[PDB]
């Protein structure tokens, strides 16, 4: 019943869904249902439409990363880029950092993509910092985020 | 309800049995073919009275087939439920759609729509039952039910009971 | 398969309302009518049987057959096993279990006294045999309860229902 | 899926005390069921202290998630599996993952929470019945077996014990009419009859319960100065007006059956027999 209503609402609204946040903004569902189903439903990102930075279609929407951890994924991406100019609250800079990391305008000179540099980050340190700051056991979540950045929806 | 009825049966005998023991053989054949059978018109025939002294008469030879045809008249005990009758029962099974009880050879199915609402079905109970605050009806529990409808089959009878009226339910 | 002593019943045009089976209305159909005929065609009354009478008759007939099959030389399981036919054996087992687990009167003399009371009574001289069987079977305790269970007795208010019920309860073995 | 599971459950939101009791019962049920897994984990990983304590904490957290936050199993397994696994370091400080639970265990959690939500209504009904009894002295057996009551079979045993030993009180509370025959009417008559003092004199109920619970002799069953037949006949002769029995043998049989019913309705005997059968019983066909 819920899937039928959801697909009917999506069809009435338009041909496709723009981003995961619209499942809440467009009154398409409630809160707990969205939180449960958030990471298991995705929209295929396309670098052709990526040209505008204002693109509502988030790249993280094509990953297993939960929407509640999009900020954490952005922070990890900023950590891998080693760019200390961006602080922890400049979300537009984080979005541009992900844009560069996954779909750089200039292809890397070597064969190691910017997503590969995430392997140099120590997940244990970040997990300990998160557990100290907000009491969250998310080391497995950080591992999953790194895996998703290394390959979007690898077959399980 | 049990009754005494005078019934008759047509028995055909093959010529290979035309011996001195013809009468006794006809008697056992009648007993095997009548005891325990279920006819929709009469119900269930449970026993035949005076089973060893039943008159069989003289058999008539069927023209063109040789076999003899016998007309056997006998008195038997017959049980048949009636619409709108209240009888005792023993529950045989409990299910969400309802519970099945047994009234002698007849198996009666009672749906939830004919059960009082306070007797909510409890599947967690061991064994699962339709229970209320002061009533609990499970497998093997005595129940007093009223037969509402009877369904006639080829050689079977299906009855529907109800416990939704007074003086019914658990006993 | 088996044919009743009542025959004919050919086509007509009138349709009657006393054709459908109904215990409350005491409409038992033609084959269970109040008047029957024996093998000699003489007048005969419908023979109902209470669980006590039915149990007595079935036990007597089964034990007689068992004695006859053994050359004239008690357990219900053995008695059921005497009969032939697996389905017949199961049916007689179920009937015996029902009768035993609901036998109001397991003694011949108690059943005889109950039948005498329910037959020779002046009030019971009008009672239908089905009503008598229901009264002796259901083991009701109250006039209101009996009337609710047996709607036919509601229209028969010339019956000493309460004292007859108390007599049955007395005769019932505690 | 949760709505379908909870469709039959009329009352779902338990109290905090009931919530903690549900968590404890779920933990105990898992410990009983996964005893082999816990034993193997403890034996292999003997170096780590209180692995099972962390297991209990993780089970409590999972129950909290499922009940309060209404999280489906795959979401928990894909985004909360950090709670389900305990990362300990060995003597070499190598990070070792310990898979405390699997998805099948989460399904078991859902089934067990449904089961406890079902039995919670029954335990509340028994509590309400006991409160309606309003005993002048709180029955020690009632408290002892209600505190340790985990299965609905034990709740049924409690109900049977309470109804048997307070048949008159329970019947009055029902009265506080369909002529259903009380199966305990004969025992109530025995209680009202003059032979009930003899039944007392056979053995003290409180002393019997204390001796059985202790499993050793705390008091000696004092034999009355006169034989059972002597006392029965004497009371029958001196109380012909009230003794409803006809013969002394009939009163003797009634006393014996009443004592048998008293022994049968004792929760401790039933619990011991059930434990013995569940532990060392065999199956024959």
């Amino acid at each position: 019943r819920k899937a039928a209503g959801l697909i009917q609402s999506i069809q009435r609204i338009g041909s496709n869904l723009v981003n995961r946040a619209h499942l809440i903004t467009e009154q398409l569902t409630s809160k707990t249902v969205f939180l449960n189903m958030a990471s298991f439903v995705y929209i295929v990102f396309d670098p052709d439409v990526e040209r505008n930075p204002q693109g509502e279609m988030d790249l993280l929407d094509s990953t297993r990363i939960h929407p509640e951890d999009y900020s954490l994924a952005r922070k990890m991406a900023a950590d891998a880029l080693d760019i200390e100019d961006i602080d922890d609250d400049d979300e537009s800079a984080m979005r541009n950092a992900i844009y560069e990391m996954v779909f750089p305008r200039s292809p890397p000179k070597d064969e190691d993509d910017l997503t590969f540099k995430l392997d140099e980050l120590i997940l244990d340190d970040y997990a300990t910092e998160l557990e100290r700051k907000h009491q969250l056991k998310k080391r497995s979540t950080l591992q999953i985020i790194k895996e998703e950045l290394q390959s979007r929806y690898r077959e399980i | 309800m049990f009754f005494l009825k005078d019934l008759s049966l047509i028995l055909t005998l093959h010529p290979s049995y035309f011996g001195p023991q013809m009468n006794q053989y006809l008697r056992e054949k009648l007993l095997t073919d009548v005891e325990g059978t279920c006819t929709g018109q009469f119900g269930y025939i449970v026993t035949v009275l005076d089973g060893m002294n039943i008159d069989v008469g003289k058999g008539r030879i069927i023209p063109g087939s040789g076999s003899a045809e016998f007309e056997v008249k006998y008195r038997a005990v017959v049980w048949k439920p009636f619409k709108g009758e209240v009888v005792d029962a023993i529950v045989s099974n409990v299910s969400p759609i309802g519970f099945f009880a047994d009234v002698g050879p007849l198996n009666v199915f009672v749906s939830t729509r004919l059960i009082p609402d306070n007797l909510v079905y409890n599947p967690s109970n061991s064994p699962p039952a339709y229970m209320s605050n002061d009533e609990l009806i499970t497998k093997g529990s005595k129940v007093r039910l009223k037969v509402v409808g009877t369904r006639t089959d080829v050689n079977e009878i299906y009855a529907i009971g109800s416990i939704k009226e007074d003086f019914l339910g658990a006993i | 398969v088996s044919t009743s002593t009542v025959g004919a019943r050919r086509r007509r045009a009138k349709q009657q309302v006393d054709d459908e089976e109904n215990a409350t209305l005491l409409r038992l159909g033609p084959e269970f009518a109040l008047k029957q005929y024996d093998h000699d065609g003489n007048e005969h009354d419908l023979i109902a049987l209470s669980l006590s009478e039915s149990r007595l008759l079935i036990r007597e007939a089964l034990k007689a057959r068992s004695r006859a099959r053994n050359g004239g030389v008690i357990d219900d399981d053995e008695l059921a096993k005497v009969t032939s036919g697996a389905v017949a054996n199961g049916v007689v087992k179920k009937t015996l279990d029902y009768l035993n687990t609901f036998a109001r009167f397991k003694d011949e003399e108690t059943c005889t006294a109950v039948d005498q009371l329910l037959h020779n009574s002046s009030d019971c001289s009008v009672l239908h045999p089905f009503e008598i069987a229901q009264l002796s079977s259901l083991g009701c305790e109250d006039v209101d309860e009996a009337i609710t269970l047996i709607p036919s007795l509601a229209a028969k208010k010339e019956v000493n229902l309460q004292r007859i019920l108390d007599e049955l309860n007395r005769l019932e073995d505690p | 899926r949760f709505q379908a599971y909870r469709k039959s459950i009329k009352n779902y939101k338990l109290s905090d005390v009931d919530y903690s009791n549900e968590r404890d019962w779920i933990v105990e049920q898992l410990k009983l069921e996964k005893r082999d897994f816990l034993q193997h984990l403890t034996q292999a990983h003997s170096s780590v202290a209180h692995l099972e304590e962390k297991f209990e904490a993780s089970v409590k957290k999972i129950v909290d998630f499922i009940a309060i936050e209404s999280f489906e199993v795959p979401f928990i397994w894909n985004h909360r599996r950090d709670y389900a696994l305990h990362t300990y370091n060995d003597d070499s400080n190598n990070t070792i993952i310990v898979k405390l639970l699997n998805e099948d265990d989460l399904w078991r959690i859902v089934q067990l929470d449904l089961d406890y939500h079902s039995i919670h209504d029954k335990k509340a009904a028994l509590s309400s019945i006991y409160k309606q009894l309003d005993l002048d002295v709180v029955d020690p057996t009632y408290e002892e077996f209600f505190g340790s009551a985990r299965t609905l079979s034990e709740l049924q045993d409690i109900d049977d014990y309470l109804t048997f030993n307070y048949s008159s009180q329970v019947k009055n509370l029902t009265a506080v009419m369909k002529r259903k025959y009380s199966k305990y009417a004969i025992y109530d008559r025995i209680r009202q009859d003059a032979i009930y003092p003899v039944v007392q004199s056979i053995a003290n109920i409180s002393q019997m319960r204390e001796n059985l619970a202790q499993s050793k002799r705390l008091h000696q069953v004092e034999d009355p100065i006169e034989s059972p037949m002597d006392m029965i006949a004497d009371i029958m002769s001196t109380e012909k007006d009230k003794t409803t029995f006809i013969s002394s043998e009939k009163a003797y049989q009634a006393v014996k059956q009443f004592f048998s019913e008293q022994l049968s309705y004792e929760p401790f005997i039933r619990k011991t027999i059930r434990t013995a059968f569940q532990s060392f019983g065999v199956i024959n066909i």
